[PDB]
């Protein structure tokens, strides 16, 4: 049932998510 | 295979929208028929084909 897997108020966290051309990119 | 659609597909996409299309005021009730055509149909591959 799987095809792919991956494993790698004082706080402000900013993220950007983009998905183009079959590529899913994140910036942090 | 899909015969007709109302939107183009971007490269490398899998879409779950495999429902019916309507071309008339009458209610199709989700059943295929005249003026209620279905986009997905087979080609019936056979050895004699070109
Ligand atoms: C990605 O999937 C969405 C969700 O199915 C598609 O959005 C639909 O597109 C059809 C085509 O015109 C519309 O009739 C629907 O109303 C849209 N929304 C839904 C919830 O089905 C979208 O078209 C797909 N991406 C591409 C490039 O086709």
């Amino acid at each position: 049932n799987c095809t792919f897997e991956y494993v790698s108020f004082k706080n402000l966290r900013e993220f950007v998510f983009k998905n183009i051309d079959g590529y899913f990119k994140i910036y942090s | 295979y899909r015969l007709f659609r109302k939107s183009n597909l971007k490269p490398f996409e899998r879409d779950i929208s495999t429902e019916i299309y309507q071309a008339g005021n009458k209610p199709c009730n989700g059943v295929a028929g005249f003026n209620c055509y279905f986009p997905l149909k087979s080609y019936s591959f056979r050895p004699t084909y070109g």
